[PDB]
């Protein structure tokens, strides 16, 4: 007699004659807020920073500076594998993200499979010298190995032209691998997305946590072209992140534990 | 769909009076992608569940 | 191969692959030969004639025949190896079995005697067998990639 | 047909090729054949047994966990329903030489209480957990139980005595898992019993009450023969 | 249906009596079923593959004998095609947990040849031999081929290098014979090979050539489900 | 009897029912892929990096 | 052909549920160009052939 239901509901008489009122109110919305927020796919689409780079930290001299990426964002806190290092409450030090909670952060772990693009912009904000005429670029990675992020630097200024060709072809942007270029002089923003490649997979563990360490099959290598000289040292690029059209979550298997914690003193 | 201009023919954001169907569910069709399809299949208002 | 010439710049394949047996022989060499379709790998032995799928074709009235592969994996898509990784890896073995069930293939195709070769005469008897192959119907490849980065024509000083 | 042969049998030329269940034969001429010519009659073979077949195997309910409740004391279990019916014996002789599965495997939960007894359990399954870093399997905490109802789940109560069957669905990237790699059905989804309080009783009694779990494979796809002996 | 369910599940109540292959359970209420609403599409199961099943595994067919002829020596083979298929390894895990039989085994002769060889074989077919004090089964004698010619046979040449397929029928006095017992298949037919002469060549050649005898059974009838191992 | 073709061709039974099952699948890449490469032609005309000068 | 926003009127990568002619062969009239020619003369479907 609905005494075991696994979603439960037996309605007992309450304290309302008429059920469920706020329905029926039409123009709700054109007193109070503007608009009305229904789905979360459709607030998914508002791009967020994530974390910013710095380009002139990993070489010396006039190089090219490479960033391998995930195509999903890491995730906020004390990682075990963190790209970088607070104080603890021992007082001792711990690898941690600086990075920024998104939305999908928030609401990939609670859910089985996920499959979808995902968009990202890159905005090379800061300062600069006078003489760059870089050009920033994007460009995708294989969907059989995941790379870990990680970034490396290519030198450029050699005496030989043959041995500067070929760290420009060490790069994944010599590759028939989906590219976008731009020039920073004059756009500076890529605008990219990622699609869904597979190797015959349906889709991934969205419970996953661990991607500055292991990756996504949704890799992306992001190269900008940096020299030694000062006000170079506050270049950085800013990571926006969003989600693609094609982009679905899986079935609800509730909400993660969550840990409340504001950011440390990075050491 | 792909087509040109297309954010002015949505209601877009808000109340449109008859857009009070919050409490429908969508339906999607079992080979429906998100741009030429059920946005337009379900009906006018199916674009504040992000279609 | 025309087959691994068309499928190195992607890095997914998907479908059959046709495998022609041509048997050069005279009118007098009879036998029995026995084609086994295995998923994984082959036993270090006899294989049994249940538990894989075989055909053990007559080579009096089929001296050459072609045999479709089609598509039996766990996944919809493997990976392709590329030309570049194929050279180091062994895909034909001739004194044993090779590996399959990586997810870079779609099993194995191994040849095998059921009836011995009966000869006209006290003479030794080469007889041998063409491995031709080429796309079944079903081919499709995907994800253009890196496959051909390192290849070159110029041979390597 | 013709020459030479009687009532009692029959001697003809059969095609050349024979083709019978995963083996062709291409053969270079017609073969001779040779038929006994034996039809039997019906009240030779029972009929009405065809329920248990050799084909539908896998659909054999097995009984993979019996657990007891005392009064005093909680039920905190945790098993594995995929790994449980096919790691059993029986089962594993049966899918041996194929290579391919992908079934559904609905379980059951038999609990036969009184109504003195009272209390309740949550008993829940987790679908994929592959890369899954988080649904935490750890020791009792009362705060595990509002993350459990989320998923799979049902309440299971002596008092009633009643309810218990879910269906646990296929979730897996790729179709057709193998079955010849090793832990081929370890991660793809498990069920954990937690206890709410303690089981009780009213008159003070003191006996132990059985909880039983049964599973068994639905809509069986099991395809590819191979000679790997199947882990 | 209805009670504070979504569209991505489904809580009910189903029957009191559940069955699936051969396990009853009469239930004393109805149970609490919470479904995860997982309906596959098309394209996530291979199509076509239907040939080689579980429920027609002794359908299938294995090699139970090879011989070979050589020049200047005869074949004069015996062997039991009931015990060659049924003490496979492969089918007696099959027909493991089963105890009636009843099949029909249609077996198979491969001869390669040439159009220089020469000579004949007879293999012949012995039905029942329970109570059997006649139909010797001894060495060779010529006049052993005139007995065995009125039982089921077949003749095999090397030179047209063809023929060769009889059915086997059941015949046996208790209709589905038992697996469990000791020796179940012996005694119920055996083929002998006799050479009227011996194989011979024309351009003196001395190779061997292979005879193989394959066998499966036709029409299976396993049907009584047991706990004891089938042997 | 076709047997010096030289494109080769003799279909002998293989181990399927149904002949080329993967073209009867219509939507295999709204789940995999998202798309479908048939030709060269068409993937001809992405621009792929050559070479730099100083 | 040389048309404005011809993109938006593609199929242009896809599934396209009748674009499932893979397995036909491209007929190339015997002066027939790429662009204003085959795209339009085979079917809507010849532009996942490049043309």
């Amino acid at each position: 007699d609905n005494s075991n239901n696994p979603v439960g509901g037996n309605p007992i008489d309450n304290y309302g004659t008429e059920h469920a009122p706020l329905l029926k109110e039409d123009n709700q919305y054109l007193v109070y807020q503007g608009e009305r927020i229904v789905s979360f796919k459709d607030l998914l689409r508002r791009y967020q920073y994530l974390n910013s780079y710095w380009p002139q930290e990993t070489g010396s001299g006039f190089r090219y500076y490479t960033l391998d990426s995930p195509g999903m964002p890491i995730y906020r806190g004390w990682d075990p594998n963190g790209i970088d290092q607070g104080q603890d409450s021992t007082a001792g030090n711990s690898p941690y993200n600086f990075c920024s909670m998104t939305l999908l952060n928030y609401l990939a772990p609670a859910f089985v499979c996920q499959r979808g693009s995902l968009r990202h912009k890159w905005v090379t904000a800061g300062a600069r010298v006078n003489s760059t005429a870089s050009v920033l670029s994007a460009t995708r990675h294989g969907v059989l190995f995941p790379l870990p992020l990680a970034e490396t630097a290519h030198p450029l200024d050699n005496a030989l032209v043959g041995d500067r060709r070929s760290e420009l072809q060490e790069m994944q942007r010599s590759r028939l691998n989906g590219t976008a270029i731009t020039p920073v002089r004059l756009n500076n923003t890529l605008e990219i997305e990622l699609p869904y490649y597979s190797i015959g997979q349906r889709f991934h563990a969205s419970r996953f946590l661990d991607l500055a360490g292991t990756g996504d099959t949704q890799g992306v290598e992001i190269a900008c072209e940096i020299s030694d000289g000062g006000n170079d040292a506050n270049y950085r690029l800013d990571q926006f992140v969003s989600v693609g059209e094609d982009f679905t979550l899986g079935m609800f298997v509730g909400a993660p534990i969550m840990y409340f914690y504001n950011d440390p003193t990075a050491t | 769909e792909f087509k040109h201009d297309g954010l002015i023919s949505k209601p877009a954001s808000a109340v449109a009076k008859a857009a009070d169907a919050l409490s429908m569910i969508p339906y999607i069709a079992p080979y429906a992608k998100a741009t030429s399809m059920v946005a337009d299949k379900i009906g006018k208002i199916a674009r504040i569940f992000g279609y | 191969t025309a087959l691994a010439f068309a499928s190195a710049p992607f890095e997914t394949w998907q479908g059959s692959i046709k495998f022609h047996f041509k048997v050069v022989c005279s009118e007098y060499h009879r036998g029995r030969l026995r084609l086994v379709y295995n998923p994984l790998t082959n036993n270090a032995g006899p294989v049994a004639f249940n538990q894989v799928y075989s055909t053990t074709i007559d080579i009096s009235n089929d001296r050459e025949f072609d045999y479709e592969c089609k598509w039996t994996d766990i996944r919809a898509w493997n990976a392709c190896i590329g030309i570049d990784g194929a050279t180091s890896a062994t895909f034909f073995n001739t004194a044993a079995a090779v590996t399959g069930g990586t997810p870079f293939d779609n099993g194995t195709l191994s040849v095998y005697v059921v009836n011995e070769l009966a000869t006209p005469s006290t003479a030794a008897a080469d007889v041998k067998v063409q491995v031709w192959v080429s796309a079944g119907d079903d081919f499709a490849v995907a994800v253009p990639g890196v496959g051909l980065s390192q290849l070159s024509y110029f041979q390597q000083q | 047909p013709s020459a030479n042969d009687g009532p009692s049998f029959t001697t003809s030329k059969t095609s050349q090729n024979t083709t019978s269940e995963n083996v062709h034969f291409v053969d270079g001429d017609t073969p001779w054949t040779y038929d006994v010519a034996a039809t039997p009659d019906e009240t030779s073979k029972l009929s009405g047994f065809d329920d248990a077949g050799l084909g539908e195997f896998l659909s054999r309910p097995i009984k993979i966990q019996q657990y007891q409740w005392t009064p005093g004391v909680q039920l905190f279990q945790t098993f594995n329903p995929w790994s449980d019916y096919f790691g059993n014996a029986d089962v594993l002789e049966k899918i041996n030489r194929f290579r391919n599965l992908r079934c559904k495997l609905c379980l059951k939960v038999l609990i036969n209480g009184n109504s003195f007894y009272y209390g309740r359990a949550l008993l829940s399954y987790n679908p994929y957990l592959r890369n899954d870093q988080v649904t935490v399997n750890r020791s009792f905490f009362i705060q595990d139980l509002i993350a459990a109802s989320n998923k799979p789940h049902i309440l299971l109560d002596p008092c009633s005595s009643e309810g218990g069957q879910m269906c646990l669905p296929f979730i897996w990237p790729e179709n057709y898992l193998d079955i010849t790699s090793t832990g081929w059905e370890d991660q793809m989804g498990e069920c954990i019993i937690h206890d709410f309080d303690v089981l009780r009783h009213a008159n003070g009694g003191t006996d132990p009450i059985t909880v039983s779990i049964f599973a068994w494979a639905e809509d069986v796809s099991l395809l590819i023969p191979t000679t790997v002996a199947a882990q």
